[PDB]
């Protein structure tokens, strides 16, 4: 008999984020022993050392930005590894960093990331000091005897800032050209030295325009594959990849997986929907405009194979009406839309 | 020739509205920021009408209980009680516009969606 | 009702005689009485369950 008005509020996002803005920090020291996970400014625990305490400074601000989340975990230096590989796999994260890397730590920290990458399929990133490896998703930064607010920095201490900052760099954006008011004092180099450093795939400062700014913002990969091409010599063209990659993951996962048949037109469904996250995207600037979604034909071709059924005396639109088996096989066609960093026009 | 003062963000305690108990964070009532406030302020408005409660100021209060117990049909009475539940929220200096959508009959249980415009 | 002890048959007969001045449009729920004015306290719950 007594009844109540049960209002809820409800708010609409238009646009998803999703794994994107995490930085992941451990740091060995002997006090904390924990994961601390910091969404608020000067939030500092006392257990944290002071070169700790410079280094979450170092990752509050961001160029354009501060970082969305800024997660802390701590462990004793002994074991650190192990540990850190556990529990960044237990909580997902955009990016990486270590104060105290070692070249053996640093290279188990690539391979860890790479086999991840290729198998996990689980696109994360990492910064190194000083990493010759094989791989674009690393981030390798060779800039020696940096003083920044005439204090000196070792190479991992302005890493987690380059990263930090990275982290706050918006898509529209691009990380090449992008001064620094802090650096202040650095090494005197030539042009040519810093040419021959950035052609070798390695990131650096320069003080051009009456500033301290990096020179570009290619990947650490010195050597891709003919397939991967120049756009994939660019941290942005992956950056935006992964991010799409992730995405399209999480809600294949959230929807399709063991509540959504398989089905035509549960086919159907999920290319409207994979047509309406592409549409999304197109909305920034971030893809081209132009995207088509397809049904992979020639994996039904080798499905039926597979089956055995004969591809003859039917037509050709019965092998998309042909049930694959639990199965759904797709093509689209996209293009990174990453406009230009710097140009060269003509006069007459 | 100056702008308008931006209004400072209102706090005061916090709990869920399902549980309709005040909720305590290690002794302190949680902190409600941005849009925490208005949520609880429109749930109190509605919740009770002023004319039950003399110590309430007259402005607050809503009539919306009125049509409880089933004092006229329904078809009016829906847009009279969006123009109630407009009179009884648009009261709030940092609430800016109230809308409703439309009401769903089904059984005795009626639905109906309304929006809530905010500042921040 | 109106500070008078009444037993169960009167009142009875007083809702019947109220809701037969009751319109076809307007419900029984929630109609309020003026005369009643004292009764045993109950609680919310207790109300419910018999209701």
């Amino acid at each position: 008999p007594s009844i109540n008005i049960s209002f809820k509020e409800l708010a609409t996002t238009v646009k998803e984020r999703s794994a994107r803005g995490i930085i992941a920090m451990v740091l060995k020291d002997a006090k904390a022993l924990g994961l601390n996970e910091i969404h608020e400014k000067e939030d500092i625990p006392v257990d944290l050392s002071a070169e700790n305490k410079e280094y979450i400074n170092l990752a509050l601000m961001g160029n354009v930005n501060t970082p969305n989340k800024l997660l802390v975990y701590v462990i004793e230096g002994e074991a650190d590894i192990q540990t850190a590989l556990d529990f960044l796999e237990t909580k997902e994260f955009n990016y990486l960093c270590m104060p105290k890397a070692v070249e053996a730590d640093k290279t188990a920290i690539k391979n860890w990331i790479i086999k991840l990458r290729d198998i996990d399929k689980v696109k994360v990133k990492a910064v190194l000091g000083k990493v010759v490896g094989n791989h674009e998703g690393i981030i390798n930064f060779t800039t020696e005897d940096v003083l920044v607010g005439e204090k000196k920095y070792s190479v991992d201490e302005f890493t987690s800032r380059v990263a930090g900052l990275i982290a706050g760099t918006p898509l529209s954006q691009s990380v090449t050209y992008t001064k620094l008011s802090d650096v202040v004092d650095i090494p005197k180099m030539t042009k040519v030295d810093a040419e021959s450093r950035v052609n070798k795939g390695e990131l650096i400062l320069i003080k051009e325009a009456g500033a301290i700014r990096i020179a570009r913002g290619v990947n650490s990969l010195t050597e891709l594959t003919a397939e991967k091409g120049e756009m994939f010599q660019k941290i942005k063209i992956v950056d935006t990849l992964d991010i799409i990659h992730s995405d399209i993951r999480k809600v294949i996962i959230d929807d399709y997986i063991g509540k959504v048949t398989n089905s035509y037109d549960n086919k159907c469904l999920l290319i409207v929907a994979i047509k309406s996250y592409l549409e999304e995207l197109e909305k920034s600037a971030l893809i081209e405009s132009d995207s088509t979604v397809e049904i992979d034909f020639e994996a039904q071709k080798s499905y039926l194979k597979s089956k055995g059924v004969d591809l003859s005396y039917m037509t050709l639109q019965e092998i998309k009406e042909a049930n694959t088996g639990s199965k759904v096989f797709l093509k689209a066609k996209i293009k990174v839309l990453d406009a230009m960093e710097d140009i060269d026009l003509s006069i007459e | 020739l100056p702008k308008t003062e931006e209004l400072p963000i209102f706090r005061e305690v916090a709990w869920d509205f399902e549980k309709d108990e005040p909720i305590l964070e290690k002794g302190d009532f949680k902190i409600i920021e941005k849009k925490e406030a208005l949520k609880v302020w429109i749930y109190k408005c509605i919740k009770t009408n002023r004319y039950e409660h003399e110590i309430y100021s007259l402005e607050y209060g809503t009539e919306l209980s009125e049509l409880i117990g089933q004092k006229y049909t329904k078809g009016l009475t829906e847009s009279e009680a969006s123009r109630f539940i407009k009179e009884a929220l648009l009261i709030n200096p940092y609430i800016l516009e109230v809308n409703v959508k439309s009401a769903n009959f089904n059984r005795d249980i009626l639905s109906a969606n309304v929006k809530v415009s905010t500042i921040y």
